[PDB]
């Protein structure tokens, strides 16, 4: 996250961290929906062109941290990946088109404090909270500004306003789809922050000013740099795809 | 949990707000 | 319906006739999917070719009837429309795609022995039964043959046919019209012998199917088009309500 | 309402009835 | 040949007619390939399900006609036939699978203005020709139309036919079809008509090669059910496939 | 035996004339 | 080759030598069947299981050699590979089924007293020699013996009988098709010999009693072990696959 | 072509190579 700041504790109890057993890192962010279930982005567990293929086995999330590195006692928890369903149309080839992936834990977590699910959106909340100019927020560990040679102690957070699609479209060469969404402020508004490399995976979430609840309306997907003026953070359209969520969630729950 | 998702155990659920949520629901408001 | 055979008392309950007030015509068939909900093929509702566009207030609906014609006391209902919703994307100006509409009634009716909804399928229930080979039954006042006036051979009580769902392949050679996933096609193969089909005034009336896992009654399609009717080489094409559940279900909770 | 109960006709279902054809989709669906 | 027409004087100049000598009739056609051969469908020659099995005494054929029944002096020929051969595969008691058969004739027939023999495909020539769509041309002195009585036109018939993808061939009938057949016909949708019928079997199924302006024999009337019927079509014997027999046979016996 | 000029006729190809139909055929060859 | 013997000088015109260009090695056997033309075995060539897939440019043929590896004079010459043509069905993941492969080279090679092409099978050919007892004759610069651990100076030659199809199925568990057959001495005819690794691609010729010509009948593609008691070499059956070598010549000869 | 199966130091000057014969006496049955 670059330009955001440290989280409060709690601030985030769906916040996931996806891990790579061996060796040793923390390769993206993801959110608890269900006590079974875990969403992250396709490209996280499959990339070819840099020749990432996870399977099951390779991986485990840790559940309910603040501290992204230093241990939480009776608090954070972690689990293992039973199976792994990435959208059957990802486009890795070429934009990231329907960037979403499906982790079904082995053992349900217990839900506290400090783990608890978030919402996914419906028809109307979609339909009242996916429009330009409204701000969503985005959490995780990566890197805290572009980088071609740090990380994060803590959580960070930072709230960014909805694009208009058009101004999306013309800001990048890469195909954009309907299945994703542009967020961040434009040159002119002088505010800044973006997600980053890292990020991916974590949650784009809105508070509805209609039942006090929070949902996930997108996914850190990709971006051209981080927090570059002209350029906007892409995100995963989390409702357009929620006919295969749930279609997962229902055949293999 | 579905019918209790989104609803944090310690804000929601304990009337506290954080310290950043208000910016998101005046970013609602048309102006 | 075209080879059909005359249904039992109480065959189809979920069986709805669409009315014109004036001048008196039965326009076409649909199907009752809760007590306030009729399912209808949007072009009975709205075909500019035709010089079609009715407003809610041109129509009524007649419920629990078998007769044709006659009165049936203590059986049959009538409702008006509350509210008509075509499909925003119904193509009436090429293909018919997505030959659907909804009609709200003003007021809820009463089920009984005669009147009673059908279900409309789920994921499962559609990759299980929409398969070709596979049976539904269509039933409707329409035309019992391939009828060229304006104006003929109506049956005198609800007709019944049973048709097996053809493979897409097969539908799509079998015309030049363009088809798309929001239909599909049933009828016998000429090799198969046995015939049927729906016909010219059955439009919007049920294509069903019975869950072996359930035993309970699904919509699977509405009756939508067709060249002709029942003739060899040719299928009837209906509106693939699966496909489109998604619209069906945004409507009711919208509007309910 | 009325969908708990949708397709279950109360002259044949509801009564452990069939009608005259329905074994014939039920034959159907077996290959 | 149903919703055909009149051939043209000259216009099928290979077309044979296949006679059995008592009781006199019409049996089938056939096409002549060279001045001593002639090729036919097996079936027209022997098939035990119709209690058919001719030897060579029991038939002629007529070459260089136009008339159905009339006699064309100066014109006809008729010729005896020296040998039969029946493809050691063909599959009379299922399918009828390589129906197809050679006649060798007694004496050579002299080329005219109406006799003149076609060509047979190479591989080149069937790639180029045998694909959905294109169109061959069909001809005989078979039924005009079905016919159901256990026993036709005054002129030779002619009905050009497209060529019908293998899978809407395969669904359209429930006897076992093989790659040594091909079927054509106009689909429900496409409005025309056209068809061989019984009697007409032997007939070829002719092509012109838009490269050398040659025509070719692909087919060989076989078999159907009914005639010009809705979602039917016309089967018939794969030449091409088959040319390896009908070469082994000429070398063998020419 | 007759091959080397098999499939031209000699009322029609020989003589440059195409009969009534011909040119359906063709046309059939030419895909769209 | 086991138990055979040296070759006499131009007896076999019609041998090539396929060599992999680096590392250097000889591959296999192969033969010439017009001056641009080239019949080996497809394993030679591409064999997933031992990671074998070579292109036109991993190898060169060598022709009209006596002695494996001592230059000869204006004698020998060498070609370079243009277009590899591997038979579409050639099995190699059970049997080796279709084991055949077609090399047409860059330029064309002059025919002289010690490179000549050998005769493909016609149809009578086969017939008459492709007989159980009938002997052939097979050649290479492959193992003089089985090893699991030497290779011949100068060409070898051996004579071996066709064996009986029932007698060559039974000898081993491997499922052999009508693609191939199998030659050698039985048990307790006395005499011994067999191909052996090296030698595919190599012909199995036999020299026609009805005209006097070399007729190459066989590939030398696989065998168990080389010239045990019981078991036989195994031959890519040349007249079988005829069809589709002269189909590649005619398509991409020129 | 047509001169193919004619070794041109055996068959073209009439000349045997030293084990063709064996061949020869196995196509007699
Ligand atoms: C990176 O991710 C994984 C590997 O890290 C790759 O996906 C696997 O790829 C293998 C082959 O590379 C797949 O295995 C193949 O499955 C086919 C389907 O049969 C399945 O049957 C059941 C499914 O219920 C399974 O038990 C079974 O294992 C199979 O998955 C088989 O038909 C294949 O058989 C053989 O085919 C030919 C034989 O002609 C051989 O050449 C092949 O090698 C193969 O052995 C084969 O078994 C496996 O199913 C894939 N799994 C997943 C997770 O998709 C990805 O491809 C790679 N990511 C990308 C796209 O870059
Ligand atoms: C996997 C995620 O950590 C990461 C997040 C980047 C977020 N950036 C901004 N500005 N908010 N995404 C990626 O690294 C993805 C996956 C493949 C490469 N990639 C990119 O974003 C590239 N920088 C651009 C791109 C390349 C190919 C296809 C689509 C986008
Ligand atoms: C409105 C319905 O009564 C009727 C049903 C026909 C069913 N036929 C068969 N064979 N099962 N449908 C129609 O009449 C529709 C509406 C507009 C015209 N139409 C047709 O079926 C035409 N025959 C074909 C057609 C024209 C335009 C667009 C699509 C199809
Ligand atoms: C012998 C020929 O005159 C005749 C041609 C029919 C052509 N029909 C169409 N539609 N173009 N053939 C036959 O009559 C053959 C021979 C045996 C019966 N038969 C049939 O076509 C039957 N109608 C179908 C059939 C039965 C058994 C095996 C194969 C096909
Ligand atoms: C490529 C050729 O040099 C060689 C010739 C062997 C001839 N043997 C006798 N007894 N005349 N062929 C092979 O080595 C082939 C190719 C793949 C392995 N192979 C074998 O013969 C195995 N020994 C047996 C076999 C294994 C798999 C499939 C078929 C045969
Ligand atoms: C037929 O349906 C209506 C008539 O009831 C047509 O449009 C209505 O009338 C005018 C058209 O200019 C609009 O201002 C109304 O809003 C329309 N009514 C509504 C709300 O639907 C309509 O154009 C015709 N349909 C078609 C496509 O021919
Ligand atoms: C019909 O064709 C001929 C009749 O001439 C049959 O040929 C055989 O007839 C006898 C019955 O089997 C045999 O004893 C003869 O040897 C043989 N005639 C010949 C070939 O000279 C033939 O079987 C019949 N065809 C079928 C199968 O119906
Ligand atoms: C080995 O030979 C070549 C070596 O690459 C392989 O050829 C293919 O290579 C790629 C793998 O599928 C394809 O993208 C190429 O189009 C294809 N090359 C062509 C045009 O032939 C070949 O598949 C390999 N063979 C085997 C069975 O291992
Ligand atoms: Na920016
Ligand atoms: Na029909
Ligand atoms: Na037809
Ligand atoms: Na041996």
């Amino acid at each position: 996250i670059v330009e955001g700041s440290d989280a409060e504790i709690g601030m985030s109890p769906w916040q996931v961290m996806l891990f790579r057993k061996s060796p040793q890192e923390l390769l993206c962010g993801a959110s608890l929906i269900s006590d079974r279930w875990v969403l992250t982005a396709a490209h996280c567990l499959l990339y070819p062109p840099w020749d990432k293929n996870f399977t099951e086995n390779d991986l485990l999330v840790r559940i309910g941290k603040h501290s992204r590195t230093r241990y939480e006692r009776n608090i954070e928890k972690i689990s293992m990946l039973e199976k792994i369903y990435i959208h059957p149309r990802y486009n890795w080839r070429e934009n990231l088109d329907r960037d979403i992936a499906l982790m079904k834990l082995k053992k349900p977590v217990a839900f506290s404090d400090y783990i608890h699910p978030v919402c996914l959106p419906d028809r109307e909340t979609a339909a009242s909270l996916l429009q330009a100019g409204y701000k969503g927020r985005v959490t995780g560990w990566g890197n805290l500004k572009e980088t071609w040679t740090g990380q994060p102690s803590v959580l960070q957070v930072v709230n960014l306003p909805i694009v208009e699609r058009p101004v999306c479209k013309d800001s990048t060469r890469i195909r954009i789809t309907d299945n994703m969404f542009c967020a961040g402020y434009k040159p002119d508004e002088g505010k800044r922050g973006d997600a980053c490399e890292g990020d991916s995976g974590g949650p784009f979430v809105m508070k509805s000013p209609f039942n006090n609840r929070w949902y996930q309306m997108g996914i850190v997907s990709w971006g051209e740099g981080c927090d570059r003026d002209g350029k906007y953070g892409f995100y995963t359209h989390v409702f357009r795809l929620k006919k295969w969520i749930q279609k997962v969630i229902d055949q293999f729950g | 949990g579905e019918a209790d998702c989104g609803l944090r155990p310690l804000f929601e659920k304990k009337s506290l707000e954080d310290k950043t949520e208000r910016e998101l629901l005046e970013s609602y408001i048309d102006g």
